[PDB]
């Protein structure tokens, strides 16, 4: 560039940051997604739906795992996602290449965190308008993470990310507790993921990932409509 | 209308550069007087409080042993340039083996004047003026932060520097003499300064072919007080 | 030569529940007796212990430059590190330098930490590990470690058999060679307690 | 308000000014017009004499670029003179790695792609410049190719550049590209330029014509005017 | 990296940044020293210390020498990294010329890199002033004091700080060269000066003192009260 | 809902949106143009039209569409310059792909790299976003004809028969009618489609020398632009 | 006003402002009337000076044997681009072993000036030049501008009202190309010589005069050298 | 620079002036003081000559109200006014 | 592009850096942290902010941080921001250790990574680190000490402290409680719990709404010492107990 580089984050007269709250507006105007850690493994449920019928859905997907045990979904604008994902996809590697082992989701959390921390205080550029669910079976224990624009992030049972994830937060908050197999945290992310969703709900409207302790598995349409059909 | 710093005026020319020469007004005043016989150069120290050390100020050093030098104005801006240009003419005494005529330092420090820019940094607010004696004998030149370069029989700088050229052309001439030059232009000094004359209050810069170096000393000085 | 410089050998032999780690003492230039104090074994975490051979700069430095990345390491993460981690690491670390390669023979001796499982591995200069049931031999002879070792080394040990075992492979197999001798240490590890002692070497 | 200042920006409108202004400061240059032929591409300039000023053949708009290609210009002249460099050097870089002329063609698509280029940056402006380029060869024909300062590179027969644009081009028409031959389009834009710009808008001025094509031999220079000298003889004339 | 104008000339002739940033030492805590013909003793106020908190952790005063003790004003971590700046260099000057450092030399180093500092693009001008006291070699007493343009200057005795005019005027006083004829003549009097500076509570007031070619030595306060109680009697007996 | 420097650069607003991007999505408008992308069963199909406003316009060197690969073709809208540059860059990553993997390249991660590029450029607030948008064929294996089309906010996507631009909104509302219903798809099915949706925006009627059509099938896997005689064939073929 | 803030921002009417203060700046230099002849070429310039004893500030310089210039404005930029001329004059002169034909050398200025003319946060440089040499065609005057574009003349002029000197000019410069080297001089020196309102000379020290020809090397003349050549002159009417 | 002196001598019709007084100094001392400025030189004049209860103030008596009012209410603010129309 | 600078590093015409007061008006809210002298060991105190049941707590010590074997520290401001200056400083710790084979001493560590900070202040218009926390640690010569990261750039090493701007009224009550040399743990333990037992608003002082950690001496380890949620209890329901008997008064 022209070597101008100041960061364009400066301290609100209380200290807040604007573009980073600006940024988070832009992640509540994301779409509804929600995930679920629960006994076996994790379960990972966004909602994507088309503008219009032309558009095909067997084309781009929601949920790009990272590993075969370590997926991830996400909340806002995919441009920035699709760009941090083949960041971080790249970044897991250079730890195999060190130690010839999965790294493990606290460590991917980290560095992710670190890089988007980092891309706020960055010279003249925007942060992320994304926020990151990531889903990981590690040690015989699963675990589910969040990232925010800021670059913090912490852990939950289940949460939400987008439009209403206040109140489908405090429907989780009731409904889901304890821990509980896959089926029954598809269900009540079917649920949760229903209240926003529209009039229709197929098996093209959602996407539902899951975190095994055998290892992430990305599900099709037709088992989405299968245990979906039948929704809830 | 803060433009880039180095933006023409619409008259015009550098902004920050012309405010530059204004800053030099407020420095303290001196003059130089260059006659056959040698170059002889006085100041001002313009000093406060007992607590001023009156030796500690010096606006005169010996850039080599054959030039002499005065400042105005800031005076930490000016210590690079005296030093660096002991260096350019001590690599000129390296390659020739002789010494680097005082109008070629001149140009040696005018030409780096302004360098200053942001990408590729303030410019200088110091003025100059060059004694010394080359093949030609005594010389005093005149600088200026843009680096616009003039020689001159006798100058002035600083606040005084309009009514001490007055006055000076008034009483200068080409038949000069060394010591006449010397009193006749401390006689403006000390119409120019504000306390009583003392030993403290000025320093001379004196400079002549074979009478060197020289440089000055004080108690020389502190005669040429009384001798008025 | 190169590697024979200073001399010395590291021995490493799974047990049954334990493992066995056994080093001279020696330090020396050539022919010349300098100093029997030094230090070649050196711990790493806890149940697990790493041995060096080869130039004493080399040993130090890879020592130093190896706890510096396992601090970082297990600082970043709760966890004690695993032996195949430690194991990748080293081969990782002397890789970093193909052309500019350090002289050195890594041996890697630690239990796993969630378990108890004994492990072993030795690696070479360049970074090529190796992992074996029995032992784990680097150092300066051949026919002394490996004929003592494939003479003795059974299955299954109690920490006493395995004990006088490297003792008697670690004796015989340095009074055949000058280079290495003055002293020997052992280093005994199991999952409850950690068992060193110093054997009684000539000093020939 | 601040929309137009740099352009890296976009506007309400979603364009840049900043090209825009850069345009019409290109249309303030006296008009250089161009044409092809079927054996070749004639280029002509109209050259004002403003005060005496100075020497006749002096900071001609006419450049040649390389063996078998040139330049016909409008605008800011540094500019211009820049980009003669430019494709200068591309040019020899082409005759570089591969050693024969380069296809017009690519040659064009290079300095669309720096003239582009300096259009996305608040470091440098839009170039103020805008030319005409032709060449001709046997394996090719005469290709004519019009360069704006927005970066967009596309050929004609025949442009219009400078001040009298829409106008001059217009009676073109008559002009036919293939039927007449070169050495009577010579005297033909000579009577287009002539005949238009109104001597009473610019007092005094001159006409310079360069030229390329098969007459020559792909050799691309000024067919001088005191060769044929048929302008002034029919342009003259032209008048009535 | 950085380019920009950091500060350029005003119109009439000044610059901002530096004659403003000058403030912040105008605003800092006061401290003041003097100079004498054996022992040389420096000066510092308005500790306001928390009662329950650690001095030598937030210590005004270091060496970069044996010889060359520091006195500094302004905000305190400007002052950290200009001190280990001068620490390097007196070492270099230590490594050639195996001499030990003079003082002028020192003081025209920090001052020129404050100046060259100003200069660059993209530097905030130090908003610090300090001074530099020691012994010379050949047992001359020696101080200088620094300036945000980078301006060595020798001085008599110190002023600077929070009411620094009016501390030097009382030094209009002190000077006179019966003050001091004697050691604790001039540690009272520099107590004397203190005394007289901001509030004087005889808690906050500190001072390090360097007798002769002797190290660096700090009073316990004890010496605070006693000296304080000298010139608490003397101004009774001024009656 | 704008404050500060945020209109004029890339950043985001009191409700987090970015004025850039929706000044470049408008910024698309400014060249007039319609962009259709039709997919059949074995092939896929693109047409678009031009305008010609002078006769020494070159017919081949206004050419909208643009032959990226043997078996990949590409069409344009939005300003040129920005167009053109994307193109060198399109066909530029392709051949990187055949240097580093040696086979030939999906066209799918051309876009996620193309689309990433574009994302590089809303990132930087002292670069301009590019508002040229992109649309893509091709043939992949087992997956017959694809079409994607990559826009300038970082992001790429593509579909059955897709359509953006000026009056492109509507001709999707045209084309779901067409599609759906259960509509199979032949050759000169989605040819005749690729006329009937632009007449139907339009309603033009018009010589087949405005329109361009683009084509790739898997029978002659490789991309191919139409001449006019075949293109006036289907014509008066879709005319009865 | 606040979009003639730097160099590249393009005016409403497309004008960038910086090069024309920057000719503003041009026009406030003394004025020197550059000419030549079918053979010799001349160049005339006027000192100023600050006060008495302050020495009348030069302007014409030598650069190389067949190569002289004039000057105006910041005498910065002035002895910078003289020092890059000297270098361009010894690169030739090194390799090639010959003199530099002086069209592509001013190019090569109109190259070294462009880029500053557009950058941000980048000045034109002031400039004054006139340049006069000898390649195997004869005599050469040109003239530079900040914008960097320069013109091929028989005889031009800068600096303050130096169109009035033209208004001469035209006249005679017809006649200018034949009579030889001294009266075409003084030609020269009667088209300097309005520049001065006309109550005060056009003395000796306050003028600097250079001449270069075909067989002869560029040499400055000043004071004494010039003395021959403004004796035998007429005094301006009234 | 002497056009200080004659703001000094209109104004120095005013209130008592010791006959040692030297107006090109204390002008050449304060640039870009306009008039206002140096009227409330004169003025300060005055002021502390009636704070000391002295009827005349001699030149070095006011010019430490000169030098402390124009420093001093330099520091602050004012005196921008060419970068109000510059 | 001049225009759209903020000119960050720039001071204001007060005096004042104008940035660096945001910076610490960041500290202002967010993370409410304590710490206190303490003989053959030392105490640390933070309030865990979340206090949302539906959080793992897997991270076992979060707002505290582990950076030496000997040392650790307790953050207040941006978590992230901070976790930059946390793989920072433990790196330099680490390299000393790499270089001298000897504990870091905890002085020369603090002020460098302080100088850090500042590198943003004296120049390059970046955002400076709105991130001030706490250290302790065990040095072969003062033994226990504390130290204050300022966003300034400054340390201010204490013996007490503020964290945050809620905690000044925790700082008067520590000078109406203060003493010497009482270490008892225990003591200034129901003194800390007391402390944000008023200070903090939340009342009947939850042990998950906050966080203890505590560092003694031990040969050689030094353990680092963090806590189960019930032996935290008896010590809460202890002291709330201890006012019981201080209201015996009235």
């Amino acid at each position: 560039e022209r070597g101008y580089s100041f960061s364009l984050t400066t301290f609100s007269p209380s200290g807040k940051l604007v573009q980073i709250e600006y940024a988070l507006a832009a992640v509540a105007g994301g779409a509804p997604s929600v995930g679920i850690k629960a006994a076996n493994g994790v379960v990972l449920a966004t909602e994507k739906k088309q503008k219009s019928i032309l558009y095909d859905e067997r084309s781009v997907h929601k949920v790009e795992p990272i590993t075969k045990h370590i997926g991830l979904v996400y909340s806002g604008m995919g441009p920035d996602y699709r760009v941090l994902v083949h960041r971080a996809r790249k970044l897991a590697q250079q730890y195999y290449l060190v130690y010839q082992e999965p790294i493990p989701t606290a460590q991917l959390v980290q560095r992710v965190a670190s890089v988007m921390q980092e891309y706020t205080q960055s010279g003249g550029v925007r942060p992320f308008g994304v926020s990151l669910l990531i889903c990981g079976w590690n040690e015989g224990r699963p675990y589910l993470f969040q990232s925010d624009p800021s670059g913090a992030y912490f852990a939950w049972k289940a949460t939400a990310m987008g439009k209403n994830y206040v109140n489908g937060k405090t429907f989780l908050e009731k409904r889901y507790n304890e821990d509980l197999e896959l089926e029954d945290a598809i269900h009540t992310a079917i649920l949760t993921l229903k209240e926003s969703f529209e009039g229709q709900m197929t098996e093209d409207n959602i996407e539902v990932g899951i975190c095994n302790e055998a290892g992430f598995r990305r599900l099709t349409p037709t088992e989405v409509k299968d245990y979906l059909a039948a929704i809830a | 209308y803060d433009r880039g710093v180095n933006t023409f005026s619409p008259e015009g020319r550098l902004f920050q550069v012309e405010y530059a020469i204004e800053a030099i007004k407020l420095g303290s005043t001196a003059i130089g007087i260059q006659t056959s016989e040698g170059v002889c150069l006085a100041v001002e120290k313009r000093i406060t409080s007992p607590l001023m050390e009156p030796s500690s100020i010096e606006k005169i050093v010996e850039i080599d042993a054959h030039i002499g030098c005065a400042m105005s104005g800031l005076i930490a801006d000016a210590k690079t340039l005296i030093d660096k240009a002991r260096v350019e003419t001590q690599n000129h005494w390296f390659t020739y083996n002789e010494t680097m005529t005082v109008e070629s330092v001149t140009q040696a420090v005018s030409n780096l004047a302004l360098q200053f820019g942001e990408e590729d940094s303030r410019p200088f607010g110091v003025a100059l003026l060059f004694g010394g004696v080359d093949e030609k004998g005594p010389q005093l030149f005149h600088m200026d932060p843009s680096g616009t370069f003039v020689q001159c029989d006798a100058r002035a700088i600083g606040s005084a520097s309009e009514g001490a050229q007055s006055s000076l052309q008034e009483v200068y001439h080409k038949s000069m003499t060394l010591k006449e030059a010397i009193k006749s232009s401390l006689i403006i000094l000390k119409q120019v300064m504000e306390e009583k004359l003392n030993a403290t209050n000025i320093e001379l810069a004196t400079v002549q072919p074979g009478q060197n170096f020289h440089m000055f000393t004080k108690e020389e000085l502190e005669e040429v007080i009384k001798d008025i | 030569s190169i590697m024979s410089y200073n001399g010395g050998a590291v021995m490493a032999m799974k047990g049954k529940n334990c493992v066995a780690i056994a080093a001279d003492r020696r330090f020396g230039i050539q022919a010349q007796m300098v100093t029997t104090d030094f230090q070649k074994i050196f711990p790493m975490g806890d149940r697990l212990y790493i041995g060096l051979a080869g130039l004493a700069t080399d040993v130090q430095t890879v020592a130093q430059r190896l706890k510096f990345r396992l601090n970082l390491y297990e600082l970043k993460e709760g966890r004690q590190i695993k032996p195949y981690t430690l194991m990748s690491m080293v081969a990782n670390l002397l890789y970093e330098k193909r052309f500019g390669p350090y002289y050195t023979e890594p041996v890697i001796a630690g239990l796993d930490p969630k378990t108890f499982k004994p492990f072993i591995c030795s690696l070479d200069l360049i970074g090529c590990p190796m992992v074996t049931d029995d032992f784990v031999v680097s150092g300066t002879c051949a026919e002394q470690m490996y004929g003592m070792c494939e003479s003795l080394w059974e299955p299954n040990m109690d920490p006493d058999h395995l004990f006088e075992t490297i003792s008697q492979a670690m004796l015989n197999a340095v009074d055949r060679d000058a280079v290495s001798g003055m002293g020997v240490i052992v280093h005994i590890i199991e999952k409850d307690k950690i068992t060193t002692r110093t054997l009684k070497a000539r000093m020939d | 308000t601040g929309y137009d200042l740099s352009a890296s920006t976009f506007s309400p409108d979603g364009r840049v000014f900043q090209v825009e202004y850069a345009m019409k400061a290109v249309e303030n240059s006296s008009t250089a017009i161009g044409i092809r032929c079927k054996d070749g591409v004639v280029f002509g300039v109209e050259k004002l004499v403003l005060s005496k000023l100075y020497e006749e053949g002096s900071n001609k708009r006419l450049f040649n670029v390389d063996r078998h290609v040139g330049m016909a210009v409008a605008g800011l002249l540094a500019d211009a003179r820049s980009l003669a460099d430019i494709a200068r050097e591309e040019a020899s870089n082409f005759r570089s790695n591969f050693g024969y002329n380069i296809p017009l063609k690519h040659l064009a698509d290079r300095v669309a792609m720096y003239v582009h280029a300096y259009t996305l940056y608040s470091a440098v402006r839009p170039f103020g410049c805008s030319f005409m380029l032709g060449s001709y060869s046997v394996n090719d024909g005469a290709q004519l190719y019009m360069i704006d300062p927005s970066g967009v590179s596309y050929g004609y027969w025949g442009c219009a550049i400078g001040k009298a644009r829409q106008a001059a081009k217009t009676e073109i028409e008559k002009l036919q590209m293939k039927e007449m031959t070169c050495r009577d389009i010579v005297k033909e834009v000579a009577k287009i330029i002539y005949i238009v710009h109104d001597e009473v808008k610019d007092k005094a001025f001159e006409l310079e014509l360069s030229w390329v094509g098969e007459l020559t031999n792909g050799r691309h220079e000024i067919v001088p005017k005191d060769i044929r000298e048929e302008a002034e003889k029919y342009a003259k004339e032209s008048l009535k | 990296s950085y380019d920009r104008a950091i500060t350029v000339f005003s119109p009439d002739g000044h610059l901002f940044q530096v004659e403003y940033a000058q403030e912040a030492v105008k605003k800092g805590s006061t401290a003041v020293g003097v100079r004498g013909r054996d022992i040389v003793v420096l000066g510092v106020e308005k500790k306001s210390v928390a009662k329950l908190q650690d001095e030598r952790t937030v210590r005004k005063i270091c060496a970069l020498d044996d010889n060359v003790c520091m006195a500094f004003a302004g905000l305190t971590a400007d002052a950290r990294i200009v001190i280990n700046r001068a620490r390097v260099e007196c070492q270099s000057h230590r490594l050639t010329v195996e001499d030990p450092v003079t003082v002028e030399y020192i003081t025209r180093y920090i001052a020129s890199l404050k100046q060259r500092y100003t200069q660059s693009n993209g530097r905030r001008p130090f908003g610090i002033s300090a001074l530099i006291v020691g012994f010379d070699f050949d047992g001359t007493p020696r101080l200088y004091q620094t300036d945000p343009s980078g301006t060595y200057h020798a001085w008599k005795a110190n002023a600077i700080g929070r009411g620094a005019k009016s501390v030097r005027e009382f030094l209009e006083k002190n000077y006179t060269d019966e003050a001091i004829e004697t050691d604790d003549l001039t540690i009272k009097l520099v107590i004397k000066a203190l005394l007289e500076v901001v509030q004087s509570g005889g808690k906050n007031i500190e001072l390090a003192v360097m007798r002769r070619d002797q190290s660096l030595k700090i009073l316990n306060p004890e010496e605070i009260e006693k000296y304080v109680a000298e010139i608490e009697k003397e101004k009774e007996e001024n009656e | 809902s704008s404050a500060g420097f945020d209109r004029h650069i890339t950043i985001f607003s009191p409700e987090g949106r970015l004025y850039q991007v929706e000044y470049a999505f408008k910024a698309i408008n400014q060249g007039g143009l319609t962009s259709v992308a039709v997919r059949g069963k074995d092939c896929a199909v693109i047409v678009t039209q031009k305008k010609v406003p002078d006769k020494l316009l070159d017919s081949s060197t206004v050419t909208h569409l643009f032959k990226i690969t043997e078996n990949i073709g590409c069409v344009m809208t939005g300003m040129t310059a920005d167009s053109r540059s994307q193109v060198q860059r399109a066909r530029y990553e392709a051949a990187n792909w055949k240097y580093k993997y040696g086979y030939e390249i999906p066209v799918d991660m051309l876009c996620k790299r193309i689309a990433d590029i574009s994302q590089v450029y809303t990132q930087n607030a002292e670069m301009r976003p590019l508002g040229c948008c992109m649309i893509l064929i091709g043939i992949d294996e087992e997956q017959g004809p694809q079409v994607y089309k990559c826009d300038p906010a970082g992001y790429y996507c593509g579909f059955k028969a897709t359509a953006a631009g000026v009056k492109q909104t509507e001709s999707t509302s045209f084309l779901e009618k067409k599609v759906k219903k259960k509509f199979d798809w032949t050759f000169e099915q989605t040819v005749e489609t690729a006329i009937t949706c632009l007449s139907t925006v339009l309603s033009i009627d018009f010589k087949p020398s405005e329109i361009e059509v683009g084509v790739v099938t898997v029978e002659n896997p490789k991309f191919r632009i139409l001449t006019e005689a075949e293109i006036d064939a289907h014509l008066v073929a879709l005319a009865e | 006003n606040q979009y003639d803030n730097d160099v590249t921002v393009w005016s409403p009417q497309g004008r960038i402002h910086q090069i024309e203060y920057a000719m503003e700046a041009v026009k406030q230099g003394s004025a020197t009337v550059g000419l030549k002849s079918k053979t010799h070429a001349v160049l005339v310039a006027l000192k100023r000076a600050q006060s008495e004893l302050a020495a009348h500030q030069k302007k014409i310089l030598h650069v190389d044997n067949h190569i002289g210039i004039s000057i105006a404005g910041l005498t910065a930029d002035a002895r910078l681009l003289c020092n890059f001329m000297r270098q361009e004059c010894l690169d030739s002169r090194f390799v090639f072993d010959r003199p530099l034909p002086v069209s592509r050398l001013v190019s090569l200025i109109g190259s070294k000036t462009q880029i500053p003319t557009q950058r941000y946060g980048r000045r034109p440089y002031g400039v004054g030049l006139l340049i006069a040499g000898y390649d195997d065609m004869g005599p050469h005057i040109f003239q530079t501008c900040p914008s960097a574009n320069y013109f091929d003349c028989r005889a031009m002029s800068i600096g303050a009202r130096s169109q009035s000197a033209r208004t001469y000019l035209e006249r005679h410069m017809s006649e200018f190309m034949e009579c030889n080297l001294n009266e075409l001089v003084k030609h020269g020196l009667r088209a300097l010589r309005e520049t001065l309102p006309a109550e005060q000379d056009l003395t000796t020290k306050n003028v600097s005069i250079g001449i270069v020809g075909k067989d002869l090397e560029f040499t400055i003349y000043d004071d004494d050298d010039v003395s021959p050549f403004l004796e035998g002159l007429e005094e301006r009417p009234q | 620079l002497e056009g200080r002196t004659h703001i000094f001598k209109i104004h120095a019709r005013s209130m008592s002036v010791e006959r040692d007084i030297r107006f090109e100094l204390l002008a050449r001392l304060c640039p870009n003081s306009t008039g206002a400025e140096i009227r409330s030189v004169c003025t300060e004049a005055g002021m502390f000559a009636i704070r000391a209860r002295r009827k005349i103030a001699t030149e070095k008596d006011f010019l430490e109200a000169v030098n402390k009012v124009i420093k001093s209410y330099a520091k602050f603010s004012a005196t921008p006014r060419y970068m109000t129309y510059n | 592009s001049r225009r759209y600078d903020s000119r960050t590093t720039i001071f204001s015409p007060e005096g004042r850096l104008y940035q660096v007061e945001y910076a610490m008006e960041a500290i202002g809210h967010a993370g409410t942290c304590l710490g206190i002298l303490a003989n053959d060991g030392v105490l640390l105190a933070a309030e865990r902010r979340n206090i949302h049941k539906l959080l793992d707590e897997v991270f076992f010590s979060e707002k505290i941080y582990k950076l030496n074997e000997d040392m650790a520290c307790s953050v207040a401001g941006i978590t992230s921001d901070a976790n930059v200056l946390t793989n920072e400083l433990r790196l330099i710790a680490q390299r000393y250790l790499l270089q001298y084979q000897e504990p870091i001493p905890c002085e020369q560590l603090v002020t460098a990574l302080c100088d850090i900070k500042q590198a943003y202040t004296q120049f390059g218009g970046k955002r400076p680190f709105g991130v001030s926390l706490l250290y302790i640690g065990w040095d072969k010569h003062y033994g226990f000490q504390l130290y204050q990261s300022d966003p300034s750039g400054n340390y201010g090493g204490w013996k007490a402290t503020c964290i945050g701007n809620n905690s000044a009224a925790a700082v008067s009550m520590l000078k109406q409680d203060y003493k010497e040399g009482e270490m008892t743990l225990k003591s200034a333990l129901a003194l800390a719990i007391k402390v944000l037992n008023k200070t903090m608003d939340v009342s009947k002082l939850s042990a998950e709404k906050v966080e203890i950690a505590t560092l003694t001496r031990e040969n050689g380890k030094t353990v680092i010492r963090v806590l189960k949620q019930k032996e935290v209890e008896q010590l809460i329901k202890k002291h709330e107990e201890e006012e019981a008997k201080a209201e015996r008064e009235k």
